[PDB]
């Protein structure tokens, strides 16, 4: 039984620019064993339609994801990035950071 | 440039909970072009790019059979593995395989690898030349004599240095407009003030194919990670990638620092400076 | 295009 904590980034697919559609992205990575629950969140709460690529694995094995909305960035509005593993003691939340 | 075609399969225990999940996925270089998920609809090999999807009833078929014999071997592998290592029914437990080839320039072959884990660490592999095993511990010595027994490197040997190579190049032409095309890395650098002692210089690449790139800072033409910060290229969700880098410098001393970029779809390395 | 040879450990 190895174990490997993922690795998280939350990004968007295209710079962002405020009232421009565009698609915000949570990339897990470096994770094992497969099972991983990821969700979007919307200030708060998490976002329905969000879909998902097929789970891969890199040459050490580890597993990657990543999980993909459509969404208009504005003003007001904070996203985050909701994962939980076996590693972690609960959920891990990482903030939308705009520049990154 | 060289290619390669790469199957990833993933087999996982469901403990009280029945039949094992079993995911597969094929790429061409980094482009994913099918998939079969047995918690899917569909029961079948789906297409997962436009190029793949012009191939008739035959192949889809064949493909549907092919994969739901993988999806068996591992079904029986996970009741093997358990009865080898002793371990309860009460865990879950895991396989993976990955198998495929590589090209040259030319299309011809260059390379051929399988590799098999259990549990998240090699278990069994085909070594370089294609003839004999590597095993990890004396439960996959079991595996190994018996493979050796049926002559499976032989055949594998057959498929990884014949039809992989023959189906990689009808992949290569049918999908041309995408598959044959680098995509240069779009570049910029940003400039952020922390103090008035410090800045943070970083160094983007954007929407570049395939996902093999390397940023690197240097001060004054010599390496430097330390005080570097690299993320993991990662996936844009479009078909290209991304990645940064960033350093963190005295300011004034802006100028002392060169960002160095190298990407198959780049003639040359490039070099980038803060010019303010 | 898959392999169809896949045996049992």
């Amino acid at each position: 039984m190895i174990q490997r904590t993922p690795k998280i980034q939350v990004y968007s697919r295209h710079p962002a620019e405020n009232g421009k559609s565009n698609f915000l992205n949570c990339y897990v990575s470096g994770f094992h064993p497969s099972d991983i629950e990821v969700d979007l969140l919307k200030n708060g709460e998490r976002i329905e339609k969000v879909e998902h690529s097929d789970l891969s694995f890199s040459k050490d094995w580890s597993f990657y994801l990543l999980y993909y909305t459509e969404f208009t960035p504005t003003e007001k509005d904070e996203y985050a990035c909701r994962v939980n593993h076996v590693t972690l003691s609960q959920p891990k939340i990482v903030k939308w950071d705009r520049d990154m | 440039g060289s290619h390669s075609m790469r199957y990833f399969f993933t087999s996982v225990s469901r403990p009280g909970r029945g039949e094992p999940r079993f995911i597969a996925v094929g790429y061409v270089d980094d482009t994913q072009f099918v998939r079969f998920d047995s918690d899917a609809a569909s029961q079948r090999m789906e297409p997962r790019a436009p190029w793949i999807e012009q191939e008739g009833p035959e192949y889809w078929d064949g493909e549907t059979r092919k994969v739901k014999a993988h999806s068996q071997t591992h079904r029986v592998d996970l009741g093997t593995l358990r009865g080898y290592y002793n371990q309860s029914e009460a865990g879950s437990h895991t396989v993976q395989r990955m198998y495929g080839c590589d090209v040259g320039s030319d299309w011809r072959f260059l390379r051929g690898y399988h590799q098999y884990a259990y549990d998240g660490k090699d278990y069994i592999a085909l070594k370089e030349d294609l003839r004999s095993w590597t095993a990890a511990d004396m439960a996959a010595q079991t595996t190994k004599h018996k493979w050796e027994a049926a002559h499976v490197a032989e055949q594998l040997r057959a498929y990884l240095e014949g039809t992989c190579v023959e189906w990689l190049r009808r992949y290569l032409e049918n999908g041309k407009e995408t598959l044959q095309r680098t995509d240069a890395p779009k570049t910029h650098m940003t400039h952020h003030a922390v103090s008035d002692h410090e800045a943070t210089l970083r160094c983007w690449a954007l929407s570049f194919y395939p996902a093999e790139i390397t940023l690197t800072w240097q001060r004054d033409g010599e390496d430097q990670t330390q005080d570097t910060e690299l993320v993991e290229t990662r996936p844009a969700g479009d078909g290209t990638f991304q990645k940064w880098a960033a350093v963190v410098v005295p300011s004034g001393q802006e100028q002392r620092y060169t960002c160095h970029v190298q990407h198959e779809g780049l003639p040359k390395p490039l070099t980038l400076r803060w010019e303010p | 295009l898959l392999w169809n040879g896949p045996i049992a450990v």
